[PDB]
């Protein structure tokens, strides 16, 4: 499921502006 | 028979300019204040929650060290972010309450907003509900139709910064990369799975990034995750450009429509860039239950109130680590940041 890819994604915690 | 939005914001634009041409300045001092715990980092500083030693009241105090500040090259963004946040009023928009700085760093005391923000809540809870996403949606487009009146673009919205307040409300944080712009800008800034296309492929931009990002938002509170994500950012600006978008098939069929309209590429389709404005937005069928008078007014009632242990309980944010604030005893960049 898309869900189950983003949470195993690297970027499910704070995003930092680039 | 109501109250005229465009009058209204005539008389804020009228309050802002004279606050946007002649700032505060060195509105307090470090040691009016006890510092407690840190409350949250970015890419350019950390803000603290600290207490008032004379009144007891806490605030969260954004500390930014000014060689770091000139060694990544956001002198400008800085004083941008001081000079706009004191002279801009809304109820969505935190405020900043004192502002100063020392040999080392520089201060912006802000409103203590203990409820936390929204990227922790959404990430627990994984999704709201769409008319709980659409009651933040509404707090996001009346900040900025009333920041883009004052040629003001935002260029950071995420959850991240956004926090929710006793009432529930939003709260936007972090004009780090907010501009005062009548036309075009080119800063590639922002955070990567909230750029607008125009924004990765180096063209000229305006405000209308910030409507792709509210679409961004929109999307992300709903789904509970973003429309463009990938491990590394050049994976997610390869979606972006391309830049079909895909929907969980639990989205009604208005949001669908609404969200292909704010992540539109072509400019010159995009929701809120059109003749009519920020009342396409306004006016799309997913807001069609929304009292915007009522939002504005803060007399809806809100979907969710954080819990409260305060008046300085920092139990709805995460825990960082803590360093030192140093004071050297020799001025730094003073040339650069003589009007903060
Ligand atoms: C976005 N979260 S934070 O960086 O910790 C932050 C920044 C600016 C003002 C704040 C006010 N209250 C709480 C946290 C605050
Ligand atoms: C002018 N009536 S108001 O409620 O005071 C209001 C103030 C600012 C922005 C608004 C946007 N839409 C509706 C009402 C709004």
């Amino acid at each position: 499921t898309t869900y189950a890819d983003f949470i195993a994604s690297g970027r499910t915690g704070r995003r930092n502006a680039i | 028979e109501q109250e005229s939005v465009k009058e209204f914001l005539a008389k804020a634009k009228e309050e802002f300019l004279k606050k946007w041409e002649s700032p505060s300045q060195n509105t307090a001092q470090l040691d009016h204040f006890d510092r407690i715990k840190t409350l949250g980092t970015g890419s350019f500083g950390r803000v603290m929650l600290v207490k008032h030693k004379e009144t007891g009241n806490h605030y969260a105090m954004k500390i930014l060290d000014k060689q770091k500040v000139v060694k990544l090259k956001q002198i400008e963004h800085t004083l941008n972010e001081k000079r706009i946040l004191q002279a801009v009023n809304f109820p969505f928009l935190v405020k900043l309450e004192f502002s100063f700085k020392d040999n080392s760093n520089l201060y912006m005391v802000m409103e203590y907003v203990p409820g936390g923000e929204m990227f922790s809540h959404l990430r627990r809870i994984g999704r709201f509900s769409e008319p709980h996403a659409r009651f933040y949606a509404a707090q996001i487009v009346l900040t900025f139709e009333y920041l883009h009146s004052l040629d003001l673009i935002y260029r950071d919205l995420k959850p991240e910064n956004l926090l929710i307040d006793q009432q529930g409300y939003i709260q936007v944080t972090d004009f780090g990369f907010a501009k005062r712009v009548k036309g075009r800008t080119w800063t590639l800034c922002g955070t990567p799975e909230y750029l607008a296309p125009e924004i990765i492929l180096s063209k000229g931009y305006n405000k209308a990034v910030d409507w792709w990002a509210l679409g961004v938002l929109i999307y992300e509170m709903a789904a509970g995750y973003p429309p463009f994500f990938a491990d590394q950012p050049i994976q997610i600006y390869e979606k972006i450009v391309s830049g079909k978008v895909r929907f969980p098939s639990h989205f009604s069929s208005d949001l669908k429509d609404l969200l292909r309209n704010l992540l539109q590429v072509d400019l010159t389709k995009r929701f809120g860039n059109l003749k009519n404005g920020v009342n396409d937005i306004k006016n799309h069928k997913w807001f069609a239950t929304t009292d915007w008078i009522a939002i504005y007014q803060r007399k809806v009632e809100a979907p969710f109130i954080p819990k409260f242990k305060g008046p300085g309980d920092t139990s709805n944010f995460d825990d960082y680590e803590e360093e030192e604030i140093r004071v050297s005893i020799n001025e730094k960049c003073g040339k650069e940041f003589t009007e903060f």
